[PDB]
């Protein structure tokens, strides 16, 4: 069964530029298993990303969620980039910080 | 209320890469707290909540024995998946399983459940009797009959009934701190303009735990949920959930609308108005 | 506690 991944990105807390906070990218409703997940800062890849939650829903299909910590600025852009053998070139999805 | 212990075993083969990647993920509530996965640098059955601590070192230990016997037993039900199925040995293949017990607030038990799926799809399943299984297919009959004659049932049922219950009245007390907790959402509206004299409102709950909760929109005292978008609750990095629902509406009729957050950690529930 | 001995297919 081949489902593609929906993309996403969160934090924990609103915004305040200055204050710490936690990025999330959470991944859900794929399948095959076989996922690569990025997060960026600047176009650059972020290390110390932990991969968690990871589980299944009904259908089977596969979720699991990416965070860092992070204290956002006003001139920062944060992104997660996602390949998946459903698509045919790797997604990025930007944060909005105004949803 | 309501608890239960799950564990997510799912085993996926890789031609060409070598051995399958094994990883087993155990929840108490919506509460990872142990995890195994094959790829690790050192697999071992690791802790993934603080109160975890509280097990001594032969409980890894055992844990640890008990997974890897678990990987080589899922490695053979690949190759055989393959036979019954008539597929070739050059194919990534899928066998996702969930097993686990739920208990009621005096802790005694509700059910119990075991399932199997083999690529996105159902292969076998205990019934509610916990006796007997139901077949998705031909090949899940084959499992069926194979299981019947060595008694495979009665060995789980004594796991389900027994040793899950007891585990999980286990971890509840060693863990009550965390997963007898309730943390209270904390609500919000946003504004969005769209073309043709219309908004997007949308209503965020976040911080909150258990993650069971219910957002809706209302007008006239009717909750619209027809016209209304909603996601999936989801972890937010920290032990706790939230979630958010919107409603376009007509300009300048903004007011008409309100927001209902109901949680159990609300005496009262939240009613919000941008 | 997780359960062991799972049956081959």
């Amino acid at each position: 069964i081949q489902k593609t991944p929906q993309i996403q990105v969160y934090s924990r807390h609103p915004p305040e530029n200055g204050k710490p906070n936690i990025l999330n990218c959470y991944v859900t409703q794929f399948h095959p298993p076989h996922i690569e997940i990025q997060m960026l800062k600047n176009g650059k890849k972020i290390p110390k990303v932990e991969m968690s939650d990871m589980s299944f829903s009904k259908d089977w299909s596969f979720y699991i969620l990416a965070h860092t910590e992070f204290t956002p600025t006003e001139t920062d852009t944060y992104a997660c980039r996602v390949k998946h053998d459903s698509m045919a070139e790797p997604k990025t999805v930007y944060w909005d910080r105004d949803m | 209320g309501p608890h239960s212990l799950r564990y997510f075993v799912t085993a996926v083969s890789r031609p060409g890469l070598g051995e399958p990647r094994y990883m087993e993920v155990g929840y108490v509530d919506d509460t990872e707290f142990v995890r195994f996965d094959s790829d690790a640098e050192n697999p071992r059955y690791e802790p993934r909540a603080r109160w975890m601590e509280q097990e001594g070192p032969e409980y890894w230990e055992r844990e640890t024995q008990k997974a890897k016997g678990n990987e080589q037993s899922f490695r053979v039900d690949l190759r055989t998946l393959l036979g019954y199925y008539n597929q070739s040995k050059g194919g990534s293949h899928t066998i996702q399983v969930i097993s686990g017990c739920e208990v009621g607030s005096d802790g005694r038990l509700l059910r119990g459940y075991q399932q199997y799926a083999y690529d996105g799809c159902d292969y076998i399943a205990l019934n509610e009797d916990l006796k007997t299984w139901t077949a998705a297919d031909m090949a899940a009959l084959i499992t069926k009959h194979k299981w019947e004659q060595a008694g495979e049932a009665e060995r789980l049922r004594a796991y389900l009934e027994g040793t899950c219950v007891e585990w999980l009245r286990r971890y509840l007390k060693n863990g009550n701190a965390t997963l007898l907790r309730t943390d209270s959402p904390k609500a919000h509206v946003t504004h969005h303009s769209r073309p043709e004299d219309k908004v997007t409102l949308r209503c965020w709950a976040l911080g909150f735990y258990p993650a069971d909760i219910t957002l809706t929109w209302q007008l006239n005292g009717e909750e619209l949920i027809q016209d209304m978008e909603l996601v999936e609750t989801r972890p937010a990095g920290d032990g706790t959930f939230q979630k958010w629902a919107s409603v376009v509406v007509p300009l300048g009729k903004e007011q008409y609308y309100t927001c209902h957050v109901y949680h159990q950690g609300l005496p009262e529930p939240l009613t919000l108005r941008w | 506690f997780a359960p062991g001995n799972y049956p081959a297919l």
